[PDB]
């Protein structure tokens, strides 16, 4: 197996690349991408992956993070931020421009009739856009 | 070592990866563009890492300003001081104007939000091409099985 890439991820984490990532440094990588944490919430999330006890997270314990959702669980609570990330306007549904940009964007060349196809089976409502449960029920099994 | 020479120095390179004066760069060229600099405002080459966690600001479409380019590689070297935040708002303005080209003020993205975005979308594209191959191998067998029944 290949942890090529997941080092790049590890050094986005890292600002001093110092080796581990203390809360501080994932709270200002949070905050930048558009949420706030509380700062009890940075403690937990920091807790999850740390096995010695240390309150930071190297490589090992960020390696074993990596591996356990390697599995394909596509959790709501991932998927709730791909949501997030995709309504750039915020008002809670996901217009077919908003989308369809989403394609050009360089992970995988959906065709246009792919993501017509896409927006045709969550729509369920018939009103042209994903809300938060279409979006979840298209993603989900 | 900062001094005199090196901001005449950055702003002359400026016209080697932008003869056109257009003050905006693709962001993929922009990593050869850190690279191939001056001493102190210098970074190594394997930048990608590091311009990702700058979030310079892009403009559509993946244009990065002149001046954040700049002042983001002086405070690197350099510290977040007060005034320079002051200054460059006074500079934009004067850009801005001197410019003959005429384009919207502002730009919606920056380069920590757009590797994001190509993370999610990634896991979502790897995720629906995996349900349909799912949803197709289930149709086949079941067909199959029927058939055979039948
Ligand atoms: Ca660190
Ligand atoms: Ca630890
Ligand atoms: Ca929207
Ligand atoms: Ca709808």
């Amino acid at each position: 197996e290949q942890i090529a890439e997941f080092k790049e991820a590890f050094s986005l984490f890292d600002k001093d690349g110092d080796g581990t990532i203390t809360t501080k440094e994932l709270g200002t990588v949070m905050r930048s991408l558009g949420q706030n944490p509380t700062e009890a919430e940075l403690q937990d999330m920091i807790n999850e992956v740390d096995a010695d006890g240390n309150g930071t997270i190297d490589f090992p314990e960020f390696l074993t993070m990596m591996a356990r959702k390697m599995k394909d669980t596509d959790s709501e609570e991932e998927i709730r931020e791909a949501f997030r990330v995709f309504d750039k306007d915020g008002n809670g549904y996901i217009s077919a421009a908003e989308l369809r940009h989403v394609m050009t964007n360089l992970g995988e060349k959906l065709t246009d009739e792919e993501v017509d196809e896409m927006i045709r089976e969550a729509d369920i409502d018939g009103d042209g856009q994903v809300n938060y449960e279409e979006f979840v029920q298209m993603m989900t099994a | 070592p900062l001094g005199e020479d090196d901001f005449e120095m950055f702003y002359e390179t400026w016209e080697k990866f932008d003869p056109d004066a257009t003050q905006f760069i693709a962001y993929s060229r922009l990593s050869d563009f850190v690279d191939t600099l001056q001493e102190p405002l210098r970074i190594a080459k394997p930048n990608k890492i590091k311009l990702i966690t700058l979030d310079l600001p892009m403009v559509p479409g993946d244009k990065i300003h002149c001046l954040d380019i700049l002042f983001a590689l002086t405070k690197e070297v350099l510290g977040d001081s007060g005034e320079m935040d002051a200054l460059k708002q006074t500079m934009e303005e004067k850009f801005m104007a001197a410019n003959p080209s005429k384009v919207s003020y502002e730009p919606i993205t920056t380069t920590l939000k757009r590797k994001h975005e190509e993370v999610c979308a990634i896991k979502i594209q790897r995720a629906y091409r995996r349900h349909l191959l799912q949803r197709s191998m289930k149709q086949a067998s079941y067909m199959y099985l029927t058939r055979a029944a039948a």
